[PDB]
RNA sequence: UUAGGAAUAGUUAAUAAUAAUUUAUAAUUUUGAUUAGAUUGUUUUGUUAAUGCUAUUAGAUGGGUGUGGAAAAAUAAAAAAAAUAAUUAAUAUAU
C-alpha cells in the first residue's frame, strides 16, 4: 500500500480526498534508499 | 552500420579528430548504431586537448546511447571506468552498485568461511524432475475388492 | 449454496419486516427523497447519527424539495454538536504538515 | 477407394477423391433435384440483386438491422454451444419460450 | 514487456514498481499510458478570498438594473486578473503579452530546472479559443540539450505554473516558420563553457547532507531529542 | 451446416478506410504533422545520391481517365512555381499547418509557400511546397539535385516540390517508404582524399596528451524545494518524460 | 490515530510511560481493555517504530 | 499395508478442499410421501408419480456402468472412448447424412451381466 | 445515363450482355473490318457506361464480388472480340485525332486493368481484410454510435466491440469453383488469339488454385 | 427416476446461404420421446459374510451496465490488494 505521509501536498478539496500523492524531495530520496534495499 | 564502424575505426585509429563529426552526420540519426561506435569514439574523444571536451563528449555520448535505443556495452562502461580519477564520469547505476557490494562481501565471506563451505542436497541439485517414479511402489491395483462394485 | 438439514416437513419462508431505512433516514435527516409540500411553521426534530448528518444533508433540510423560498423552520438536532481541536504544523519530522483538526463531535457526547 | 487412410486421416470419399475413382449410388429423382436446384436458386438471387437494387437494398438493409440489433449477438458459450435447447434444458420451462422440447436430434 | 523495472522481478508486488510498463496496460485505454503529471488541484483551484467585497457580474445579464458603477466595474476587472493570477501563470496568459504570441520563446514548469532536471519548450504555434485563458500550445521539447525534430503538444498548457523569460533574438514573426533549437550534440558542435551537462545517463546526485540527517534521525541512528 | 464451417474466432473487421477517427483530414494541421518529416528526409537523399524518377522537366501527362489511378503516391520536383491545371489553389496560409516545415525550412532549403491543389471532382490533393535554393547541405555532384538549377545556384532559386494524394485516407495512404535509403555523406573525408589540396596540412593524433589537471567539479547539487510527483522509475515514466529507459533513470530531480 | 475504528488516542492513561508502551505486547493490551482493532493498531504502530518507520500517516477521518 | 483406491480418493479430496467430508450425512431420516391429486387422475399422459423416486444418474438401485470390454475396444485401439466406431447403415433420406446404428455394452453387476445397446448417430459421407 | 458507383455500371453491363443473348454481336459493334469506327452513337454509349466516376479510383472495385466480375470480364471480353480490328490496330502503335476514341482507348485500359486487379486481388489474397466487399451507401453503425453520442474522451469510442464486427453486408471474398473456371476463361479472352495461353501467369494460376481446392 | 406408458416440434440434412425468400421420400419416439411430478450431481455416509440395501450440502444461473481478457458484479473472517503497515508467540474474535 502506498503511504501517505502528512507532509504530503495537501489538496484543499472539499469535493475528493484531502491528501494528494506529490511528496517531498525529502520523501523521494528516502524511498529511494528504501528502492536499493529492496533491490538487493 | 558494420560498413560505417570500420571507417569509424579507421578515422579513430588515424588520429585525424574527426570520426565524431562522421558519426554524427552519418550514423547517429539514421542508422541502428551498436555500442561498439562509442567504443572506438572514447579514444578519440580522450586525446582531446582540454579535460572538460572529453568529459562532455563522454556525457554527451552517453545522452546518446539514452536517447536512440543504443544501450552502453561492457567494454564502453569499463573503457569509462578505467579514467574516473580524471574525468569523474558514474557509468554505474545507483542500483548495481548496491546489489554488487552486497554480493561481492558476502562471496568473499562464504569463500573464506571454513563451516559453510559443506554442500547442501536441498540447495544443489534437483533428484527427481520426470512424471513418473523411477521404480514400482507396488500400486496400482487394477482390481474391485468388497464393498466396491463400481469397477472399472 | 448453504448447507441446510434436511426436514421432512414444509419450510418457514420469513418476509419479516426490519427496521425501515425510510424511518431511519427521515430522523436522521439523510433522505434526499422525500418530496413533500405545504411548507409549515412547525419545528423538525432531528436525531443526529453517527455519520448521518452533514452539509450536504442539512442543506436539503433547510431548503426542502418542494421548492422552498426561505428556510422558514427551527431545527432541533439532538445530539449534533461538535467541539474542535485547535490546529498547527508540525516543524519537525520528515517535513511540513499541519495535524490537530479534528472534531469531537458524535462520539464524545454531553451528560454521561 | 472403400478404405480411409490411417495415416493421413482422410474418409473414405477423399481416399477415392485422391485416386479418381467414383463411388456413388444410383439416386433418385429427389436426390438429383437436391444436387441440380443448388445453382438455379444462386442464380435467381444474383438476378434478383442486379435487377431490383431497390428492393434488395431495402432487405438486406432491414436484415442488417434485425442481425446488428439483436439481444445474443455476442459470441458467447451459450450462443456457441451447437444445441441450445439441449444444453441449456432448465430455461425452457420457466424462462425461454422459444422452444418448447428440449430433444431434436439423436443426441 | 518493452520496459520493465529492474527486469522481471516477483518477490514483491512493490519491486515491479507502481506501474508496470511506459505503455497503457490495455488497448481500450490510451489514457493510461505512463506521462509526467500536474498537481492540478491545488494549481486549478485559485485563492477565492481576493473576490471578497467585489460585485462580479454574469455574461448574460446586460439588463440595465443589474449594471454596476464604473469604479466598482474597474475594481471588479482588477480583482478578476488578480484571482486569474494568483495560483500561477499559464502559457496562454504569458504569451498574450509578448510579441508574435512568444513564438521561438522557451517556455518551462518551476520544476523543470532544479535538481538535475533541465526541460523547457520552444513556443512553436498557439492556437487560441475564444476563452483566451485555454487553448492549445504547440513546441519543440528540450530536455538535457536534446530536441524534438518535430513539434508535439505541451501537455499542461492550459494548467498555471508557467514561466518564461523574454528574448528578442528568439522571436519569430507570424511570416515565418519558428526553426527547432539544434541539438547541442548533433547539430552544433559540443562547448563545455556554453553548456555543461548537469545530469547523464548512469548518474545520481549525491546525497545532501541534511537529508542524510533527516533519514538518520528518523530511523533511529542519530539521537533526536527535543 | 454453414454455422459449423469455421468458430466466430477473429471476425470481419470495419476497415480504417471508413472510419472518421482513423482517416487524417487535409484541412487540418495534422495532414502536414504526418509529411512533413517526409520531405526533409527525401530531400537528404537526393542531395547525396540519384535518384532516377524525382526530377523532371515538365509534370507527367497522364491522360484525365487514368488521372487518379497512376498519380496518388507519386513525387517528382520541377523547377520554379508551375502548378497543374484542372486545380484549386489553396495557401496554407494557417501558422499552426506551417509549423511542421521548421526543420525543413531551417536545416534544408528555405520554404517559401504550401499550396494545397483540390481539383474539380475533389479526389486527387497534390502538396506543392516552393522552396528558395541554396541547400544548407553539400550536395553531391552525381545527385539528383546537382541537376536542378534552384538547387545548384547560390525566381532562378525557385524549385517546387509535388506530392498527389488522396483527400479523405488514413495516414497509411500518404507515406513515402520507398525514399528511406541512408546514402552517406563524405564531407568530412573529401578533406583527406586527393582531390584536395589540405590532404597534407593536418596532423595525427596518434596518443593522448599527458593530463596534469583533473576534470573540473560540478557545482554544488541543490536539491529541489516543490512538491515532486514521485519517484519516476516506478511510475513508468520515462528519465525526463522525454526519452530513455525506465530501467536506467537519469536527469530527473535526484 | 488515524481510522475511526481505531481510536488510538483514547487510550492514553492505559499506559505508565513510553517504556510501559513499548514493553506491551498483544496479550498484555488484551488483559489492559483495549479492543482488538485498537490494540493491534498499537502494536504495528509501535513494531514500525522499532524498524525505523515513524508514525507520519495521514488522518483519513474527515 | 496396501491402500485401496478410497484411500486415494480421500486424499484427492483433502487436498482439493482441506477436508476430506462432514460426518453425519445419512440421519436415517423418515422420507414420508404425502399424494395431493385424485386417485387415477395425476396430471401426466404416461408415467404417474404415486411413490418417492429416487433421484442420481450414476448412484441408483439396480446399479449399472459402462462396459468398456467389447467388439470396438477388441479391434481397434482408440485415443478415447467413442473415437472409432463400427455400425450398420439404416437410413440415408438425408443428404450426406448416413444413419449409422453402434452398439455398446451396459454391465450389472447384480446380476452380473452385460447388455447390448443400440445409439444412432448421424455421419458424413461426401 | 453515366453511372457515379461501380455497381450501376455492372447491373448496365450485365442488362446489356442479358437483354442482347444472341444480338450480342450487333448491340456493342461500332467499328468495320479495317478499323474504323462505323456508329458513333454505340461509341459514346459505352465510353459513358466505363465511366470516370466509376472506374476512376484505384480502389473502384472494392465492392466488387467473385459473381460482379464474371461479369465485368465478360463485358470487356465481347468489346475486345467484337471490335478485334478496332482494338489490335489502334492499341499498339496508332495515334488518333479524334478525342471520344482516345478516351474511350483510356477508359477501357482502366477497366481492364482494374479488372484484372481485383481478379488477383481476389485469387492471391483470399478472404483477406484488403479483400473484404461492402455495400454501397452501406450502414455501418459504429460512426452513427460515436455520432448520436457524448464523447467526453473521443477515444472511448461505445459499442467497440460490436460496431468493430458489424456493417451493412459485408464478407470475406474467396474464388469460388464455378468464379475461377469462368475467370480462367475470361482471363484468356481478354488476350490475342496469336498470345499463348500457356505463359500467362494468371490462368495458371486460376487452374492450379483450382487444383489445390479440389484435392 | 416415475403403481394405472403416446405421440413431439421456431423443427433434420444439404447449401456460392455471415444475416438460408431454394431443395428433400426431413428429424425424435414402443430399444420408451416431449410434456407433467420428484429433482444439483458424486467407489467420500451407514450397515452387512456380501459386486446387496441405504445417504450426500463441489458447483452453475441467455434482458442491471456491451464495460472488461473473461459477467461471475449490489455482497464473503484475508486470497494482504502495486514504499517492509505489521511476520516474536497464544487468544487472532467479542471489544
Ligand atoms: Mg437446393
Amino acid at each position: 500500500r502506498q503511504i501517505r505521509p502528512y507532509y504530503n501536498l495537501p489538496s484543499k478539496s472539499e469535493h475528493g480526498r484531502k491528501m494528494t500523492g506529490f511528496l517531498t524531495p525529502y520523501r523521494h530520496w528516502m524511498w529511494k534508499q528504501n528502492e536499493l534495499w529492496r533491490n538487493v | 552500420a558494420d560498413m560505417h564502424l570500420q571507417v569509424v575505426e579507421t578515422m579513430v585509429g588515424c588520429g585525424t579528430m574527426k570520426a565524431n563529426d562522421y558519426f554524427v552526420r552519418n550514423v547517429l540519426r539514421q542508422f541502428s548504431w551498436d555500442s561498439r561506435f562509442l567504443e572506438a569514439l572514447y579514444v578519440e574523444y580522450r586525446r582531446q586537448d582540454d579535460v572538460d571536451m572529453w568529459a562532455e563528449l563522454t556525457k554527451r555520448a552517453l545522452v546518446w546511447t539514452a536517447r536512440y535505443n543504443a544501450p552502453a556495452s561492457e567494454r564502453l562502461r569499463r573503457l569509462i571506468e578505467d579514467d574516473y580519477d580524471t574525468i569523474r564520469v558514474q557509468t554505474r547505476t545507483f542500483r548495481e552498485l548496491a546489489v554488487f557490494q552486497f554480493r561481492d562481501v558476502e562471496e568473499r565471506r562464504h569463500s573464506r568461511d571454513v563451516v559453510n563451505e559443506l554442500p547442501n542436497p536441498w540447495y544443489d541439485y534437483v533428484a527427481h524432475a520426470l512424471p513418473f517414479p523411477d521404480r514400482d511402489a507396488g500400486y496400482p491395483d487394477e482390481y474391485g475388492d468388497l464393498g466396491q462394485w463400481r469397477a472399472p | 449454496r448453504m448447507p441446510r438439514k434436511p426436514t421432512p416437513y414444509v419450510r418457514k419462508f420469513l418476509e419479516g419486516c426490519p427496521l425501515p431505512e425510510t424511518l431511519v433516514d427521515d430522523i436522521a435527516g439523510a433522505n434526499l427523497k422525500s418530496m413533500a409540500p405545504f411548507f409549515t411553521t412547525a419545528p423538525r426534530y432531528i436525531v443526529a447519527a453517527e455519520s448521518r448528518l452533514s452539509k450536504l444533508f442539512f442543506h436539503h433540510a433547510l431548503y426542502p424539495a418542494g421548492g422552498a423560498r426561505r428556510p422558514c423552520r427551527v431545527l432541533i438536532v439532538r445530539g449534533g454538536r461538535s467541539v474542535r481541536e485547535p490546529s498547527f504544523t508540525i516543524n519537525t519530522g520528515g517535513g511540513r504538515g499541519e495535524v490537530g483538526g479534528g472534531s469531537r463531535g458524535y462520539r464524545d457526547p454531553a451528560r454521561r | 477407394g472403400l478404405n480411409g487412410c490411417v495415416e493421413t486421416g482422410r474418409s473414405r470419399s477423399e481416399v477415392a477423391r485422391d485416386l479418381g475413382l467414383s463411388y456413388t449410388r444410383p439416386l433418385h429423382e429427389n436426390e438429383k433435384k437436391q444436387l441440380s436446384h443448388q445453382a438455379v436458386y444462386y442464380e435467381r438471387l444474383a438476378k434478383f440483386k442486379m435487377e431490383q437494387p431497390e428492393a434488395a437494398r431495402a432487405m438486406e438493409r432491414e436484415r442488417f438491422v434485425r442481425k446488428f440489433s439483436g439481444m445474443f449477438v455476442k459470441m458467447d458459450i451459450r450462443s456457441g454451444a451447437p444445441d441450445f435447447p439441449s444444453t441449456y434444458r432448465r430455461l425452457l420451462g420457466t424462462k425461454v419460450v422459444r422452444w418448447a422440447s428440449k430433444r431434436h436430434g439423436p443426441n | 514487456r518493452a520496459d520493465p523495472l529492474n527486469g522481471g522481478s516477483s518477490m514483491t508486488l512493490g519491486s515491479k514498481g507502481s506501474k508496470l510498463s511506459p505503455e497503457p496496460h490495455r488497448r481500450r485505454m490510451p489514457w493510461t499510458a505512463a506521462k509526467e503529471y500536474v498537481p492540478g488541484v491545488v494549481l486549478n483551484a485559485r485563492d477565492k478570498m481576493v473576490l471578497d467585497g467585489v460585485q462580479l457580474l454574469d455574461i448574460e445579464s446586460i439588463d440595465r438594473a443589474s449594471q454596476l458603477d464604473p469604479l466598482e466595474v474597474l475594481r471588479a476587472v482588477v480583482a478578476t486578473r488578480e484571482y486569474n493570477i494568483s495560483t500561477g501563470k499559464n502559457i496562454f496568459q504569458l504569451a498574450s503579452q509578448a510579441t508574435y504570441n512568444g513564438r521561438g520563446q522557451r517556455f518551462y514548469r518551476k520544476e523543470w530546472q532544479e535538481g538535475t532536471y533541465d526541460k523547457y519548450v520552444t513556443l512553436s504555434a498557439i492556437d487560441f479559443d475564444r476563452d483566451g485563458n485555454k487553448g492549445t500550445a504547440y513546441g519543440y521539447i528540450t530536455f538535457h540539450g536534446e530536441t524534438t525534430t518535430r513539434p508535439v503538444q505541451v501537455d499542461f498548457a492550459d494548467v498555471p505554473g508557467w514561466y518564461m523569460d523574454f528574448v528578442e533574438e528568439r522571436a519569430v514573426p507570424f511570416t515565418g516558420i519558428v526553426p527547432p533549437p539544434p541539438s547541442i550534440g548533433t547539430d552544433v558542435p559540443v562547448d563545455p563553457h556554453s553548456y555543461r551537462l548537469k545530469a547523464y545517463p548512469y548518474y545520481d546526485a549525491p546525497n545532501p547532507p541534511e537529508f542524510v540527517e533527516r533519514l538518520l534521525k528518523d530511523r533511529g541512528v542519530l539521537p533526536d531529542t527535543p | 451446416s454453414r454455422r459449423f464451417r469455421y468458430n466466430t474466432k477473429f471476425p470481419a473487421l470495419v476497415s480504417y478506410n471508413k472510419l472518421p477517427w482513423e482517416v487524417v483530414n487535409h484541412e487540418t494541421p495534422q495532414f502536414h504533422m504526418h509529411v512533413a518529416p517526409h520531405y526533409e528526409q527525401l530531400l537528404t537523399l537526393a542531395a547525396s545520391s540519384p535518384v532516377p524518377h524525382i526530377i523532371g522537366s515538365k509534370h507527367i501527362d497522364v491522360p484525365r481517365e487514368h488521372r487518379l489511378r497512376l498519380l496518388p503516391g507519386m513525387l517528382y520536383l520541377l523547377d520554379g512555381d508551375t502548378l497543374p491545371g484542372e486545380f484549386t489553389i489553396n495557401r496554407v496560409l494557417d501558422p499552426t499547418a506551417l509549423q511542421y516545415y521548421g526543420r525543413l525550412s531551417s536545416q534544408i532549403v528555405t520554404v517559401e509557400a504550401v499550396r494545397m491543389l483540390v481539383p474539380d471532382d475533389l479526389r486527387l490533393l497534390c502538396n506543392c511546397i516552393t522552396f528558395k535554393g541554396p541547400l544548407h547541405l553539400p550536395v553531391a555532384p552525381y545527385a539528383s539535385l546537382a541537376s536542378l538549377r534552384g538547387a545548384s545556384q547560390g525566381g532562378s532559386n525557385c524549385f517546387t516540390l509535388y506530392h498527389f494524394v488522396r483527400p479523405n485516407r488514413p495516414p497509411k495512404e500518404l507515406q513515402l517508404e520507398k525514399y528511406y535509403i541512408h546514402a552517406p555523406c563524405v564531407a568530412p573525408l573529401s578533406e583527406f582524399a586527393s582531390n584536395s589540396d589540405e590532404r597534407g596540412n593536418w596532423r595525427p593524433r596518434l596518443q593522448a596528451p599527458k593530463r596534469t589537471r583533473r576534470a573540473t567539479p560540478l557545482p554544488a547539487y541543490r536539491p529541489p524545494q516543490s512538491y515532486l510527483m514521485g519517484l519516476a522509475e516506478r511510475l513508468a515514466v520515462v528519465p525526463g518524460g522525454c526519452f530513455g529507459r525506465r530501467s536506467l533513470m537519469w536527469g530527473h530531480w535526484f | 490515530d488515524i481510522h475511526r475504528l481505531r481510536p488510538t488516542s483514547d487510550f492514553k492513561a492505559s499506559f505508565k510511560d513510553w517504556n510501559d508502551l513499548f514493553t506491551c505486547d498483544k496479550r498484555q493490551l488484551r488483559v489492559r481493555g483495549i479492543p482488538r482493532m485498537t490494540r493491534d493498531a498499537i502494536r504495528t504502530a509501535v513494531q514500525a517504530f522499532q524498524n525505523g518507520n515513524p508514525p507520519e500517516r495521514f488522518d483519513t477521518k474527515e | 499395508p496396501w491402500w485401496n483406491f478410497q484411500t486415494e480418493h480421500r486424499q484427492r479430496c483433502v487436498l482439493m478442499y482441506g477436508g476430506a467430508r462432514t460426518k453425519n450425512t445419512h440421519n436415517a431420516n423418515h422420507r414420508v410421501f404425502i399424494k395431493k391429486y385424485k386417485r387415477n387422475a395425476f396430471p401426466n399422459r404416461t408415467r404417474h408419480h404415486w411413490a418417492v423416486s429416487m433421484t442420481g444418474v450414476l448412484s441408483q438401485r439396480p446399479r449399472r456402468m459402462p462396459w468398456p470390454y467389447d467388439l470396438t475396444s477388441l479391434i481397434f485401439n482408440q485415443p478415447r472412448q467413442g473415437s472409432d466406431k463400427i455400425g450398420y447403415v439404416v437410413g440415408t433420406s438425408m443428404l450426406k447424412t448416413a444413419v449409422v446404428a453402434t452398439n455398446h455394452m451396459v454391465y450389472y453387476p447384480k446380476f452380473n451381466q452385460r447388455v447390448s445397446r443400440t445409439k444412432r448417430f448421424f455421419a458424413h459421407d461426401e | 445515363p453515366s453511372p457515379h458507383t461501380a455497381l450501376g455500371a455492372v447491373r448496365i453491363m450485365a442488362l446489356i450482355s442479358e437483354g442482347s443473348g444472341s444480338d450480342i454481336g450487333k448491340t456493342i459493334m461500332f467499328s468495320d473490318a479495317f478499323g474504323a469506327v462505323t456508329r458513333f452513337g454505340i461509341l459514346r454509349g459505352l465510353s459513358r457506361v466505363m465511366s470516370v466516376e466509376a472506374f476512376g479510383c484505384k480502389d473502384a472495385l472494392e465492392n466488387v464480388n467473385e459473381s460482379e466480375l464474371c461479369i465485368i470480364l465478360h463485358f470487356c471480353a465481347e468489346v475486345r472480340e467484337q471490335n478485334a480490328a478496332f482494338f489490335r490496330r489502334y492499341e499498339a502503335s496508332e495515334e488518333d485525332s479524334d478525342p471520344q476514341q482516345v478516351s474511350f482507348l483510356a477508359k477501357y485500359q482502366q477497366l481492364s486493368q482494374i479488372a484484372l486487379a481485383r481478379c488477383k486481388r481476389l485469387l492471391y489474397h483470399p478472404d483477406s481484410p484488403r479483400a473484404q466487399v461492402m455495400s454501397e451507401d452501406g450502414y455501418i453503425p459504429l460512426v452513427e454510435l460515436q455520432r448520436h453520442a457524448e464523447g467526453t474522451n473521443k477515444a472511448a469510442l461505445i459499442h467497440y466491440n460490436l460496431g468493430i464486427r458489424s456493417a451493412q453486408g459485408m464478407r470475406r471474398v474467396a474464388l469460388g469453383a464455378q468464379s475461377s473456371a469462368r475467370l480462367a476463361e475470361l482471363v484468356s479472352r481478354l488476350e490475342e488469339a496469336s498470345a499463348r495461353v500457356s505463359g500467362n501467369t494468371l490462368v495458371n494460376d486460376l487452374v492450379h488454385h483450382l487444383s489445390h481446392k479440389a484435392a
